[PDB]
């Protein structure tokens, strides 16, 4: 089985699977955890940064695509750079040509389509990274989950990476609670920091270990690192 | 060159003179300016003989392949194909085309594609150097839903005036009747129309 | 150049003069303006001689290949479509003006093609600087249902009109008859109404008249 | 201005009895200035002779080209190219540059080694073959050459006579042309031997 | 994908050898033997037409000896078709040189060119090498008479006497035994015939199975002449040297 | 324009080239060497368009030196000139042609004879006893036609030039600031650094 | 031997293309969706598994529109479905641009067909992991179609694919019998919401969300539109009612 | 080694398995078809097997209208059949444009055969698992039947059949001709030639047909068309009264 | 998409063999027999028309094709490959020769072209050798009549007479016996009809046999008259009838 069908993405298994893609999805789980949750006014991204030594920095995991959109990564950093950069252009295009801010639902469509192209042709490899996209457009706050398989989904909240299932349950239970945290950003951010620690195990989120990003009604997607997140640790 | 297409009660008729000139010399006095692109879709050609012929041939090609896959094309589709060629290549063409066809659902239709490459659907249309002289006569004598003989007469008189004044037009008046009944070829010699 | 084409009851005939010029000077006193496209499709060409020769042979070549591929006789309408789409492509820069005729499994045909790619159909046609002299004769003596010999006469007469009245045309008359059932018969120099009268003297020089400075044998063999 | 009048020069070929002759002047100038009196315009590939008048650089280029082609032709066919065949090669080669022509006026002269029949041909800058059984002219003094040839020429002349004729035709035309002269050379060709004589003419 | 069916004709073996080249050489080793011997006044190319029939036309043939230039010729060992592709590009290269410099192409420049072409199919393109080996016999006014050899690897070398094809080992030893620097063309013509006659895998060495050519500078002239012996001339030269 | 003269005597070729380089209203330099050494026994002088002139010479030089190294041999003057003609004949029908005229003078060590070649920007090559490009010929050709002899010594040649240069300095409208002379013979190329007052 | 199932264009000894078949397995493994052709239009419906309470309802739309009059729904690998629609959209724009009239549903079907069939010709590509049901109203009638990874497609009275593909097909066959003269648009909408609820049995473990869309010459003017609000709920209930 | 069965390269026996397997694919639809020549027409008969009730029977066909004069019936999977049909339509369209006359049946066949030969030699192109039968009343050759296969081979037939039970139909036809001694059905109306076709189709197959079990195509001077459920029914009824 | 097969499918094996060419030759071996004989005033090529159903019309399939009015060809092996080869050959005859020199190419040269096309399918990327062997027979002013054989490897050699295909060995032997350098065309047409009799199992008439020759010029097959130097094609395919008339005196 598998052995003979995971040579490349252009091959289907007898059961009907695409192993190369599943292996890609695997690199995601092996990646550090990150969480996403939104209300009706804001959307927040909380991510756990990872480091090699104690002399090394913690790999950033939040990327800003435009003024009303951004995302968090889990997996291969390079691929997130490629994808966020492709999304940065798509936003820039929409602004220049149509003088319009790109709908978060449409950003997801573009990502899905770019990722799919890499799973049907010989020679290329699927992207090995997962993305959580937040953004406040013309129809409110939004949160999306991107899978290298090309599957993008709109949620109220979610998490991806190692032990990500902890936060995902906390949130699936805390739903009715944060979905109403409108008008107040500090509550969504605290709720986010909580859901994320549900997936901890090794250490406790420190200052240069935590990373939070937010966007909303009157908040242009901004990133918080270090001392900036101290008041949430 | 004098050409026109008129829509009447039963369908539509196309008429033209038969003179093509190169300067003041009449290169061909029995020219057939009424070109068939489909069974019941025809056209009147004015402008560069070389250009309109090449355009017509390409259109006939496109409609034949359209038919092979999607059945009989609408008269509007044929006009669309002509427009596509004429507009996209306006800088290298000198073609004035009148597209006339007969559909069973739409009866008779007439589209005019002037130099620019724009399309205009009308009850009837005239074109060619000789047309200028009959704008008055035509606007005064055209009536919607005339009979076949009424129309063949409206056209015979109009072109006879056009041939009269315009030295670029002349020869015989040709016509092509497009109705559910089929396709009919009419011809009218000098001795007849010169006396109208 | 004067080239004509005349249709008759069972075929078609084409003729042309033989004067090739360069400005006001005769380049060839007897060039052939009748070109073979296939055994039974012949072409008369006016305009730029190199172009009528070239365009005529190119299509002829492709027609031969097409014929071999389809196992069928070449059709005049095929040589016509190929010729015009080629001439049209070159927007008139290939100065070829042709009268193409012939017989094939579908009857006898007569067409004309202008450098820009337009084509005309008719029972009688003419092209070239002699075009008008010839057409004047055709408009005066043509009639429907000519016999093979009546056509050859009319055609021959039209070319003469040109040879005599047009300075661009002269010398001899070449004809080529294509009949629905028989072989195409090419008649090179069917008429030669312009033979040079014997010179008034011989200019043969007494050997040694020309002063030579040096001489030698030329090596040809390797 | 006219690429065919920068350098100057003439060439003429004539057919006799079982022989052919081809002659040319030796001038190569730059407008009014004479630059060389040794610019020959006749070349041969095997037994086929080719004369080229026109823009010198192209005359030189075409010679190098035909040498190249006839060399490969011989390697594949294992026989020397014939006059009639070469004529076709020249024609197709010239037309290949229909829209960016070599400004030359070629002349072919030779005897079919298999049929012993004499052969001469001329072409315009785009390859139109000009076939004649008597004579062919080319160059800046082509009108004068036509003048001479048309009068002086008569059929089946013998080698020693054809030479006189061709030489007088060339010589007197070159003298009425400012761009031609400065020496001449005639070639008398026969089914086996070829003689090359340099004529004596004015040098002004 | 397609990677599955890729032979990878241009890779190194763990030993640092080119699989395809070595195998091509193995192919050449079963082809008719060709000898090249350089004398003081000329060069001799001899070749054995491997396998024949009574109907095979020997007059309308020239399967192993080809004329490249007017001063250069080659003897072929291997795929005739492959050889023809290379020969033709070689004939073209010679002419470009002539047109460019108005001088015949020096023998080595032409040999290096062809070898380089062969070498290319060795380092890129994923195509199989040309299964051909050449013996080049030519002349030029810088080194006079020259003899060369090029094989699938794209390597080439110069010789006084050399052979390619089958039984090269035996033939090279016989040649290396009776060859002498002062040799005259006719001595060489004989050595060549003797050598083939002792390595042949056939009964006798008749004329219909041979091709002969010599680049001699005919004393009575002053220039170089190439002569591809005709069936008859090979028959004669075969009787004289005593092999009837 | 510039002065580019060349004369082939008994055992050598002499090239004389003006030293002036004028740009518009001013004479920018009065010691310009309008020549390049293509090989130890081959020299090329040139005149023409502002940039094309040197660019062409250096391009030709580079190729000849490459041939010499690749082959460890020196191409004959005839071979080098044929190569150069082909280059000019190619550029004449290109997008932007090199507007350069050249004189190639070399000593054929294999024939032991000096050779002089004249090639104009169109790729028109001719071999001559003495040649010139531009207007130079107009003033000098009559003097050379008269006094030139195939057996002249390098010394008689330098005197014939001196005479030519004087006629040029007298009748020509432009001040070409003298010339630089060079000799090509069995021993290579040397410069007569004393023609300013020879 | 074996291995006939590793490359996308190989013919197995029996004449099949295993990769295309393995592709189908991915389809059957997907959510179920259907199409019901009515007397003057068509209705499309699909099942949307609700993985959790985190999925915003009514937001992850699956049915897609091509041009203005075409509806497309598919089962299997979603990304592939989109890729196939993106293509169809271009395919349709191209047709309108040249012919003016919006693309006929049959004409549109062949476009998708040819494109899909194309991905079974080369081993450098993979087949589409989806089956698509699409259709709309045009110059002469309404049309319903279903396209397989093999590129195969036909016109249907009713069609379904995905997990609940058998349940659906059964319900459809009944309707086809108990309505020989033809169902109505308003009717098909309800009937569709039903067949989805039923067919949801082969996945009864997870909670789902219903989605319907239609294209009726009378109800929508020949334009494809999504069934929302009241008309939707009315059909949800009609189902919940006959689900007991 | 074992891969000379996957792409189109020779096997040690000088065979091309992929072309042989493509032939297998042509019987995958389990449909049979045959064609005969009238005095001035050509008819093609093909089984129409619509299993599923959910299928719109009118959109299930293996007979195509290539051009105004050429008709083509396909034996093999539908996607490959449509691929072949589109190509042939395009080829007949272009041929007309470039040469000035309608593409002959035999020529279109050679062209499609040549295209098939290519897939036989190039490794990235798989053969099409179909057999194409072209018919028309050529203006020079009269009634014509030309068929091509995945091997790129093609030839003209007096009559022919294709499908699983190809041999039964063929021998049936062979015998009818050894008898009549002529190379065609001697009839004036195509309706009768169509009847002959449906009759021998039944004899050889040993099965009775309804009006939805067949599919008929008729080629005549200047036109090729296909019969409708009812035009067929009329044909069935006619042969009924006589037996 | 895109031909990712840019590498050779024919490569050398350790023994030094080129598999695909060997196999292609094996395909030629299984093909119907074909042959050619060279007389002193003509050449004859012939083969058997192996029909694949009495329903098939054997005339609508020629195995003997005209390349130029003086060159004809026949084969043994895979018919389709032969077909496309004939097309490419007829064309290269024009593009590479008639369009340059104004005359058709001499037999050896056209054969050389054909051979080249086959060589490339032996080394180019992503293809297999042609599965055929041809016997090309023609005539040209400076070489007279000649007969060549071109194999899948692209190699070609001239013959006095030879056969290829199924029973080539037996036939080649029968030819050596009956051939001499003094045969007249008709003598060879006879020898041909005999040699071919052994190969054919079933019917042996002018409808099961295909035979063409390269002989004299057929001014009646020219199509026109008026040009002295154009006398007609030397290639003529014999008619079903012309065959039977000789089959009697067989």
């Amino acid at each position: 089985f598998r052995n003979n069908y995971d040579g490349d993405t252009v091959t289907f298994s007898p059961t009907g699977r695409l192993f190369q893609v599943e292996y890609a999805l695997e690199a995601i789980k092996q990646g550090s955890v990150t969480v996403g949750l939104r209300s009706n006014t804001h959307a927040v991204l909380v991510a756990l940064k990872r480091n090699a030594d104690e002399l090394s920095s913690y790999q950033k995991k939040i990327i800003k695509c435009d003024e009303h959109m951004g995302l968090s990564l889990a997996g291969l950093a390079p691929d997130a750079r490629v994808l966020s950069n492709y999304l940065r252009q798509q936003c820039n295009y929409s602004s220049l040509v149509f003088n319009r801010k790109l709908a978060v639902e449409r950003a997801g469509h573009l990502l899905c389509d770019k990722a799919q192209k890499n799973t049907q042709s010989y020679g290329g490899r699927p992207y090995g990274v997962g993305l959580l996209i937040i953004g406040y457009d013309k129809s409110g706050a939004h949160l999306l989950e991107f899978q290298p398989s090309g599957n993008v989904t709109e949620l109220y909240g979610t998490a991806i990476g190692a032990r990500s299932q902890g936060a995902k349950t906390y949130l699936e239970r805390t739903l009715d609670t944060f979905i109403k945290i409108d008008g107040n950003p500090d509550e969504l951010i605290k709720a986010g920091v909580e859901a994320i620690s549900q997936s901890l195990r090794d250490e406790s989120l420190t200052v240069d270990n935590l990373s939070i990003a937010i966007v909303g009604k009157d908040t242009p997607f901004t990133i918080y690192d270090g001392e900036a997140v101290a008041k949430y640790i | 060159t004098s050409i026109m297409a008129v829509t009447f009660k039963d369908g539509v008729i196309l008429g033209a003179d038969s003179r093509t000139t190169t300067g003041a010399y009449i290169a061909n006095r029995v020219t057939d300016k009424l070109t068939r692109v489909h069974d019941k879709i025809w056209c009147c050609r004015s402008g560069s003989a070389a250009d309109t012929q090449a355009i017509a041939d390409i259109v006939q090609y496109h409609l034949e392949l359209y038919t092979s896959q999607y059945g009989t094309p609408s008269t509007e589709t044929a006009a669309s194909v002509f427009k596509e060629l004429c507009y996209e290549n306006k800088d290298n063409l000198t073609a004035g085309i009148i597209v006339a066809g007969y559909d069973d659902k739409n009866k008779g239709e007439v589209y005019t594609i002037p130099l620019g490459g724009s399309v205009h659907k009308l009850p009837y249309a005239i074109a060619g150097s000789g047309s200028t002289f009959i704008y008055g006569y035509c606007d005064k004598n055209f009536r919607e839903n005339m009979s076949k003989e009424e129309t063949v007469d409206f056209i015979k008189h109009s072109l006879s005036q056009a041939i009269k004044w315009d030295g670029s037009s002349g020869g015989v008046i040709r016509m092509v009747v497009l109705t559910a009944a089929g396709v009919e070829r009419l011809i009218f010699y000098p001795d007849e129309y010169e006396q109208l | 150049t004067t080239i004509v084409g005349v249709k008759f009851n069972n075929g078609v005939v084409i003729a042309a003069d033989t004067r090739s010029t360069q400005g006001p000077i005769v380049a060839d006193k007897n060039c052939a303006k009748l070109h073979r496209i296939s055994p039974k499709i012949w072409c008369a060409g006016a305009g730029t001689a190199a172009d009528t020769e070239a365009v005529t042979q190119l299509i002829g070549s492709n027609i031969e290949l097409h014929s071999l591929y389809t196992s069928r006789e070449p059709r005049v309408v095929s040589a016509l479509q190929m010729l015009k789409q080629h001439l049209f492509k070159y927007q008139g820069h290939i100065g070829a003006y042709l009268i193409v005729a012939g017989v094939d499994p579908t009857g006898s045909h007569l067409f004309s093609i202008h450098a820009h790619g337009s084509t005309d159909v008719g029972y009688y046609l003419s092209l070239g600087s002699g075009s008008l002299a010839a057409m004047a004769v055709l408009e005066s003596h043509w009639k429907q249902d000519l016999t093979k010999e009546e056509a050859i006469k009319l055609a021959s007469d039209a070319i003469q009109a040109g040879i005599w009245n047009d300075l661009g045309s002269g010398s001899n008359v070449d004809v080529c008859v294509m009949e629905i059932g028989k072989d195409a018969e090419y008649l090179r120099n069917y008429l030669t109404p312009n033979v040079r009268e014997e010179k008034q003297k011989s200019y043969k020089f007494p050997r040694g008249t020309t002063a030579v400075l040096k001489e030698s044998i030329v090596n040809i063999c390797d | 201005s006219d690429p065919s009048s920068i350098n100057g020069g003439i060439v003429v070929a004539m057919t006799g009895k079982d022989c052919v002759a081809i002659a040319c002047d030796l001038r190569l100038g730059s407008q009014s200035l004479g630059v060389s009196n040794k610019f020959e315009k006749i070349f041969h590939y095997g037994h086929v002779f080719l004369g080229i008048t026109g823009l010198a650089t192209d005359v030189t280029t075409l010679n190098e080209m035909f040498r190249y082609k006839t060399n490969l032709y011989k390697l594949k066919e294992e026989r020397a190219i014939e006059p009639e065949t070469f004529t076709q090669l020249v024609s197709s080669s010239l037309y290949e540059r229909r829209f960016g022509p070599y400004f030359v006026g070629p002349v072919v002269a030779g005897i079919n080694s298999k049929s012993g029949k004499p052969f001469i041909a001329g072409f315009d800058l785009i390859g139109c073959i000009d076939e004649a059984k008597d004579f062919i002219v080319s160059g800046t003094a082509s009108d004068q050459l036509f003048g001479m040839c048309e009068s002086l020429y008569e059929p089946n002349l013998e080698p020693e006579d054809l030479f006189e004729t061709i030489s007088q035709a060339l010589l007197n035309a070159a003298d009425r042309d400012a761009l031609s002269g400065w020496g001449a050379v005639v070639y008398i060709i026969k089914k086996d031997e070829v003689v090359k004589r340099y004529l004596k003419m004015r040098q002004d | 994908g397609s990677r599955r069916y890729d032979s990878r004709t241009t890779i190194f073996s763990p030993e640092g050898r080119l699989y395809q080249v070595e195998y091509a050489l193995e192919s050449i080793s079963h082809a008719g033997t060709a000898i090249g011997i350089m004398a003081s006044d000329g060069i001799v190319l001899a070749a054995e037409r491997k396998v024949t029939s009574t109907l095979l036309e020997q007059d309308t043939s020239t399967e192993k000896l080809y004329k490249l230039n007017d001063k250069i010729a080659v003897a072929v060992a291997g795929l005739t078709a492959d050889a023809e592709i290379l020969i033709n590009t070689a004939r073209i290269h010679a002419q470009n040189y002539l047109k460019t410099y108005n001088e015949d192409i020096p023998v080595e420049i032409l040999v290096r060119r062809l070898s380089d072409i062969k070498q290319g199919y060795t380092q890129h393109g994923g195509l199989r090498p040309f299964g051909v080996s050449f013996i080049y016999a030519g002349y030029d006014d810088r080194y006079g008479y020259q003899l060369y050899t090029s094989n699938p690897s794209g390597n080439y070398t110069g010789w006084k006497a050399i052979s390619v094809g089958a039984n090269t080992s035996a033939a090279q030893t016989l040649l290396q035994m009776d060859y002498k620097d002062d040799m005259k063309v006719d001595d060489a013509i004989e050595l060549a015939l003797k050598t083939l006659s002792k390595t042949t895998d056939s009964s006798a060495l008749t004329y219909d199975r041979l091709e002969f050519a010599t680049i001699r500078k005919g004393a009575n002239d002053g220039e170089v002449y190439q002569k591809i012996f005709k069936p008859q001339e090979i028959k004669d030269i075969l009787v004289k040297t005593g092999i009837t | 324009m510039d002065i580019i003269l060349g004369i082939r005597v008994q055992d050598s070729v002499i090239l004389a080239s003006s030293k002036a380089v004028t740009r518009g209203i001013s004479v920018l330099k009065d010691s310009d060497d309008k020549t390049r050494q293509l090989s130890p026994h081959t020299l090329m002088s040139f005149a023409g368009e502002a940039g094309d002139t040197v660019q062409f010479a250096e391009y030709i030089q580079a190729n000849i030196q490459l041939y010499s190294i690749r082959e460890d041999y020196e191409l004959s003057p005839q071979a080098v000139s044929s190569f150069v003609r082909q280059e000019l004949a190619k550029s004449i029908r290109s997008r932007r042609p090199y507007q350069v005229n050249v004189l190639i003078g070399g000593y054929d060590k294999k024939k032991n004879k000096p050779e002089l070649y004249q090639i104009d920007y169109l790729g028109t090559k001719v071999e001559l006893p003495y040649g010139a490009h531009g207007y130079s010929g107009f003033y000098t050709f009559s003097l050379l036609d008269h006094h030139y002899r195939p057996d002249m010594t390098t010394e008689e040649g330098l005197d014939l030039l001196k005479l030519c240069v004087q006629e040029l300095e007298k009748r020509m409208p432009m001040d070409f600031k003298g010339v630089i002379v060079k000799i090509v013979d069995k021993d290579g190329i040397r410069q007569v650094d004393d023609f300013q007052a020879q | 031997g074996t291995g006939y199932d590793l490359s996308n264009s190989v013919f197995s000894p029996d004449g099949r293309n295993f990769q295309v078949e393995y592709a189908v397995k991915a389809v059957e493994n997907g959510t179920t969706s259907i199409g019901i052709k009515c007397n003057d239009g068509v209705v499309f419906a699909v099942e949307k598994l609700i993985t959790s309470k985190l999925l915003v309802p009514q937001k992850n739309v699956k049915i897609q529109v091509v041009d203005r009059h075409i509806g497309c729904v598919y089962s299997g690998l979603i990304p592939d479905g989109r890729h196939l629609v993106n293509r169809g959209r271009e395919e349709a724009a191209s047709f309108k641009k040249l012919y003016k009239t919006p693309i006929p549903i049959p004409a549109f079907a062949d476009r998708l067909g040819q494109y899909v069939q194309a991905h079974t010709l080369y081993n450098s590509v993979r087949p589409f992991g989806v089956s698509t049901i699409f259709g709309g109203v045009d110059k002469n009638g309404a049309h319903l179609y279903m396209l397989e990874p093999s590129g195969s497609y036909w016109g249907y009275k009713g069609a379904a694919t995905g997990k609940g593909r058998q349940s659906a097909k059964a319900e459809l066959e009944k309707l086809v019998d108990h309505h020989p003269e033809g169902l109505s648009a308003r009717e098909a909408v309800k009937q569709a919401a039903k067949i989805i609820y039923l067919a949801h049995e082969d996945n009864k473990e997870k909670d789902f969300e219903l989605e319907i869309s239609w294209c009726s010459l009378s109800e929508t003017n020949g334009l494809h539109k999504f069934v929302k609000g009241d008309l939707l709920q009315e059909a949800i209930d009609f189902a919940q009612k006959e689900i007991n | 080694a074992g891969y000379d069965r996957h792409i189109t390269i020779f096997s040690p026996e000088g065979r091309l398995y992929q072309v042989e397997y493509a032939f297998k694919a042509t019987n995958q639809t389990n449909i049979n078809s045959l064609a005969v020549r009238g005095k001035d027409c050509t008819v093609v008969i093909s089984q129409k097997k619509v299993p599923d009730k959910l299928l719109d029977p009118t959109t299930v066909s293996y007979i195509f209208c290539i051009s105004r004069t050429i008709g083509m019936v396909v034996n093999g999977p539908i996607p490959d059949a449509r691929n072949a049909a589109l190509r042939a339509k395009a080829e007949a369209a272009e041929f007309r444009y470039k040469y000035g006359y309608d593409m002959p049946c035999d020529v279109l066949a050679k062209r499609m055969a040549n295209l098939s030969q290519i897939y036989t030699q190039r490794a990235y192109m798989r053969p099409l698992g179909v057999i194409l039968t072209f018919v028309s009343v050529d203006e020079e050759l009269g009634p014509s039947i030309y068929k091509t296969d995945p091997a790129g081979y093609y030839v003209g037939y007096k009559a022919t059949a294709t499908g699983p039970k190809q041999q039964e139909i063929t021998t049936n036809l062979e015998n009818h001709f050894k008898k009549s001694k002529i190379d065609h059905i001697n009839e004036e109306s195509w309706e009768k030639v169509v009847e002959f076709a449906i009759t021998h189709m039944i004899d050889a197959l040993g099965t009775e047909f309804s009006k939805n079990d067949l599919e008929v195509g008729v080629a005549t001077k200047d036109k090729f068309f296909t019969l409708s459920a009812e035009n067929i029914e009329e044909r069935l009824v006619a042969i009924a009264e006589q037996d | 998409m895109t031909d990712r097969y840019s590498f050779s499918l024919t490569t050398f094996s350790p023994s030094g063999k080129l598999g695909q060419i060997d196999y292609a030759l094996t395909a030629v071996k299984q093909g119907v027999t074909s042959l050619g004989i060279k007389a002193t005033n003509g050449v004859v090529i012939a083969t058997e028309k192996k029909s694949s159903s009495p329903l098939a019309m054997s005339e609508t399939l020629s195995k003997v094709s005209l390349l130029t009015p003086d060159i004809g060809a026949v084969y043994s092996g895979m018919g389709p490959d032969y077909r496309v080869l004939v097309d490419k050959s007829r064309k290269v005859a024009h593009t590479s020769y008639k369009r340059i020199y104004g005359e058709y190419p001499p037999t050896k040269l056209l054969v050389s072209e054909v051979a080249k096309i086959m060589q490339e399918a032996t080394q180019s990327g992503g293809v297999r050798p042609f599965g055929v062997s041809l016997l090309i027979a023609g005539h040209d002013e400076f070489n007279g009549f000649s007969l060549y054989q071109v194999d899948p490897s692209g190699s070609y050699f001239p013959w006095k007479a030879t056969a290829i295909g199924k029973g080539s060995v037996a036939a080649k032997t029968f030819l050596e016996k009956r051939w001499n350098d003094e045969l007249e065309l008709e003598d060879a047409i006879h020898i041909a009809l005999l040699t071919l009799k052994e190969s054919v199992e079933g019917e042996f008439n002018g409808d099961t046999i295909e035979l063409a020759i390269i002989g004299d010029e057929n001014p009646d097959l020219l199509g026109y008259t008026g040009i002295p130097t154009d006398k007609g094609p030397r290639f003529r395919k014999l008619t079903s009838q012309e065959i039977n008339d000789r089959l009697e005196a067989l």
